[PDB]
């Protein structure tokens, strides 16, 4: 077929990789040798402690040629990428040499001769280091068998490494959403919020292709030749593959207490640290590698995944549970928002009835009714579940829930940026907490039922609902302004002055909260009032206020939707996600895409007109849809397919939503059904006819 | 303008009553000698050595030849280093997949594309202040993708390689008529000892051996190969 | 029959009383261990590692590794040898190209790929 050199060496490193997986195996069953094989197996050979401290030896031995080539190959690749970003970083995005830049893009468009020359021309600059505002040229994916031969050492690494195994407060402390493996996390008071956090600062950054240095802050590395003369210790930032080869080659009793430890280069090797030297090419090779070089079991790329494959895993996962129960449970809704939320949470208290407690309900498929109103299927679902999240998240009285087994103010409210809401308690009557354990099942319906529900919430209520641990940073996310203020004092408290300071500003251990959570002065301490804060303590002022400020005042809201989202999805499909996979997986993009729309989207015709008219209306179409506001973007996605957020990614959309165009008439409005997800638009001879109708049917709300 | 280079280069080397000059001439000497085997690299590679009518040098090329004969314990030196650096990912198995491209029958065609490759501009600074489509944006510089082969981009360099070592090897001929060849017909040279012809000998094998050992390794497998293969032939039914 | 093979294998390694059998067992072993991993490794290429159903195993890798798991120290060091075999010409920029295939879903694919090799 195709005989190409790649294939075979990809095939050859597939094939290394698998005898690879069997010596690590092989190798970590030793401890456990006269428990897992000698006993159980009837032929066993004895093994001892000298025997297999000389095969540890050996196959050391054997292992460091492949070892130096694919640390000089990696070391090499990352200071390119590297040297690549800082260049972005550095360089003038207007220039056609700026990786930043539309003709780098690779897929939307020189000669051979001119490819090898700069290729050659590459290869030689860098040598004696002479690569400066010249963009490294390397293909990453022609390293596919390199990434089979990492992954073969990394997993050799990890599992003899298994084998083997401010003030310092864990709240403080990065967690695992936060941080990267094998990188130290910037100093949460050093670096402004501007650039420590930058999805604070620009709620709008996460969508389904995003990379994590963008949206929590760049990291460094404690490398170099700074206390570190051991080969690896010291930062990679040759490009040339001749020097990143010299490096690491001129550096030059019960068996059930094996203990195996690996020193390929002298050192004992962690695979975090080696994680996070080679963090540009590992990202690359998860996001270009994942069909073939992600397959194989205990992969550190599908470890390492980023939203894509947990995305495609929990839908996958929900779409076997979904299958698995025949039992198809529906609701009847109306539009009158108090009967909507009467009716809402008594039909779903009966779909709570006839099942005492235990193990959580399973729906086929949702399918709402409307009195007066036609309408059946998908669309009408999604249609109730985008009134239902805007009734629930408006901010104006409720009705009375007295009913419920026959707490005035809204429910959500918005502390910081606005979009973003966090439920406010009241008298924490059993209507309220009945009302939240609602909205936690309908959050989990549409988890389980492909469709978004639309409640945006903020992001450390997504952590409460899904059982992570609350770190300060996600407080950046609570509001940007009175964050800042909690780190420019604790910033002044490392100052000679901070005691006068802290006496002027007389503060205690006591909060003014306002009427959004109950309002008045609350405690943090018991006797906190008399109790002042001093600089000695303001760590812990600061801790306890900042977690007071969203975690205590609502245990009871929270906690009851934590049952809420619990009794529909079991917790095995929790875990394995984060707060921004849940957010962009249930509230889907903030903002409508051009460009989004663009990758799916098909368009048929009826009216029988030429085929240049057809493209020119489609063209007209394109053009309004760019020349068109947010607000009007919401609107026409909910003109199209009843929701106004799109799925995170192609999949999720149903239908994959069409346009057809109607024979031409001017005083007729497009349509659309939301069943199929299908818009037809009548085919308009003159612009301003075209642009008035679409403005009035998308205005139809 | 060569003549008046080298001529400075050579004076500034051979300058011994001024401290710190030889030192920073020698550096000098070593990035001027670097540029030059770049552009002469890609001037050979562009080019194919047609047998037709013996020419064997074109202008720019003996310009190049000229600079390394003048300043030959150096120059074979960067001569070296350019052929490591071509040859590496050769053997290491690394190299970049590319087209395959004609070579250039004319010293007219052959300056087109070196003049795009090295009339370049630097990259402005920032003013004030397959699955390769599903690679990050800011990386889609790092992934590609007539024909796009490896073996083309092998050979390609193997091919550069071999023009530089064949150069280093004309050069190191030439050291022993250094003075009736290169030091009395040329203006500008560099003198020449017999300890530094050795020191130039033991600095290129030196340099060589890796590419020796690769190639003996490949040849020796395949020629036992077919030794083994032609006797199992004459063995067979 | 992989048992009693591998006894036999084992009982001779184990030999103290009869002079110059250690070695002639340790070659037996070797080249037995050898031919085993060659039939490993052609079945693992030949197959997929499909997450589904997390079987992970099909029998005839299962017996390649229970009889790696008895001879243990005779077959990582014979597991060694082979992957370097394997990827000596990867890491020389030596390989011989060749033409894409589809892995096999199933064992019987597998099976008639390996019976004609």
């Amino acid at each position: 077929n195709a005989s190409s050199y790649l294939t075979s060496a990809s095939s050859l490193a597939r094939a290394y990789s698998i005898v690879i997986r069997q010596i690590s195996d092989l190798m970590g069953l030793i401890p456990k040798y006269n428990h897992l094989v000698y006993s159980q197996i009837p032929a066993a050979v004895k093994l001892t402690y000298q025997d297999a401290v000389n095969l540890q030896n050996y196959v050391e031995e054997k292992l460091i040629p492949t070892w130096n080539w694919m640390v000089s190959i990696m070391d090499s690749t990352e200071a390119q990428l590297r040297y690549g970003s800082a260049l972005a970083s550095a360089g003038d995005p207007g220039h056609p040499n700026h990786p930043l830049h539309a003709s780098q893009n690779s897929a939307r468009r020189m000669s051979a001769r001119g490819d090898f020359l700069n290729y050659a021309l590459s290869l030689m600059r860098s040598h004696n280091d002479e690569h400066s505002d010249v963009l490294p040229v390397l293909d990453v994916c022609s390293l596919k068998h390199v990434a089979y031969v990492f992954q073969a050492l990394i997993y050799w690494i990890k599992a003899m490494n298994q084998q083997t195994t401010g003030q310092n407060h864990p709240f403080f402390r990065r967690s695992d959403s936060m941080t990267f493996l094998g990188c130290i996390p910037p100093n949460p008071f050093e670096v402004p919020l501007a650039e420590a956090i930058p999805l604070a600062d620009q709620p709008h950054l996460l969508q389904p292709n995003a990379r994590k240095e963008d949206l929590f802050g760049r990291p460094s590395q404690g490398l170099y030749s700074s206390s570190a003369s051991s080969g690896k210790c010291l930062m990679e930032v040759t490009v040339d593959r001749n020097c990143l080869e010299v490096l690491p080659t001129k550096m030059s009793p019960p068996l059930t207490s094996f203990r195996p430890q690996c020193s390929f280069m002298g050192m004992v090797i962690s695979h975090d640290m080696l994680l996070g030297r080679w963090r540009l090419s590992l990202e690359l090779f998860g996001r270009v590698f994942m069909e073939d070089v992600g397959a194989e079991p205990g992969s550190i790329l599908t470890e390492l995944g980023g939203f894509e494959v947990k995305e495609s895993k929990f839908r996958r996962e929900m779409e076997k549970l979904r299958n698995q129960q025949s039992r198809d449970l529906s609701l009847e809704v109306d539009r009158d928002r108090d009967l909507l939320i009467q009716q809402t949470m008594r039909q779903l208290n009966n779909h709570f009835g006839r099942r005492c407690a235990t193990t959580p309900m399973a729906v086929h498929r949702v399918k709402v009714t409307f009195k007066d109103e036609p309408g059946e299927g998908s669309g009408v679902a999604r249609s109730f579940y985008t009134a239902i999240a805007q009734a629930f998240l408006s901010n104006e009285k409720l009705p009375n829930l007295e009913c419920i087994q026959n707490d005035n103010a809204p429910l959500f409210y918005q502390p910081g940026k606005r979009g973003f809401y966090t439920p406010r308690p009241g008298k924490n009557t059993e209507a309220r907490l009945n009302c939240f354990r609602n909205i936690g099942r309908i959050l989990g319906l549409c988890l389980l039922q492909n469709e978004l529900c639309p409640i945006t919430l903020n992001r450390h209520v997504i952590k409460v609902l899904l059982g992570r641990k609350v770190n300060w940073h996600d407080f950046a996310f609570f509001d940007p302004v009175m964050y800042e203020s909690l780190r420019q004092l604790i910033l002044a408290s490392q100052s000679s002055d901070a005691d006068a300071v802290f006496s002027a500003m007389d503060l205690a251990f006591a909060i003014d909260l306002c009427k959004e959570e109950g309002g008045g002065q609350v405690e943090l301490i018991p006797n906190g009032v008399n109790i002042p804060v001093t600089p000695q303590n303001v760590y812990e002022y600061v801790r306890k206020y900042a977690e007071h400020r969203m975690l205590v005042v609502a245990e009871q809201p929270l906690h009851a939707m934590r049952k809420g989202l619990l009794d529909v999805l079991p917790k095995n499909s929790l875990e394995d996600l984060t707060a921004e996979d849940f957010r962009l997986l249930v509230n889907g993009c903030g903002e409508v895409n051009v460009q989004m729309l663009i990758s799916f989207t098909s368009f048929n015709d009826e009216s029988g007109e030429n085929a240049e008219k057809l493209l020119q209306f489609k063209r007209w179409f394109w053009s309004i849809v760019e020349k068109m506001s947010m607000t009007e973007r919401q609107d026409l996605v909910y003109f199209w397919t009843s929701s106004p957020s799109l799925p995170a990614s192609e999949e999720g959309f149903q239908p994959m939503p069409s346009i057809t165009i109607r024979p031409p008439d001017d005083q007729h409005l497009p349509t659309a059904n939301t069943c199929i997800s299908r818009l037809y638009v009548p085919l308009y001879s003159s612009k301003q006819i075209l642009k008035q109708k679409l403005l009035l049917a998308i205005k139809t709300k | 303008l060569l003549d008046t280079l080298l001529g400075t280069l050579v004076k500034e080397l051979q300058n011994k009553y001024t401290p710190g000059r030889r030192e920073e001439a020698i550096a000098v000497t070593m990035r001027f000698l670097r540029s030059v085997a770049r552009v002469f690299v890609i001037l050979s590679v562009e080019m194919a050595s047609s047998k037709k009518k013996n020419n064997f040098i074109p202008q720019p090329i003996g310009k190049c030849k000229r600079v390394f004969q003048a300043l030959l314990p150096y120059a074979v030196e960067e001569l070296c280093n350019v052929a490591e650096s071509l040859i590496v990912p050769v053997r290491m198995g690394i190299a970049r997949p590319t087209a395959p491209f004609t070579l250039a029958s004319t010293s007219i065609d052959a300056m087109q594309g070196s003049e795009e490759l090295f009339s370049v501009e630097p990259l402005p600074p920032r003013p004030s202040s397959n699955g390769a489509a599903q690679a990050p944006r800011s990386m889609q510089w790092a992934v590609r993708n007539n024909a796009s082969s490896y073996l083309t981009s092998a050979s390609s360099l193997a091919r550069a390689y071999s023009i530089v070592i064949r150069q280093i090897s004309d050069l190191m001929g030439l050291i022993p008529k250094y003075n009736h060849l290169v030091y009395s017909q040329i203006p500008a040279a560099v003198k020449l000892t017999y300890q530094d012809a050795v020191n130039l000998q033991n600095y290129v094998e030196e340099k060589l051996i890796p590419t020796w050992n690769w190639m003996v390794s490949i040849m020796d497998s395949t020629e036992a190969q077919l030794r083994y293969g032609s006797a199992l032939a004459s063995a067979g039914d």
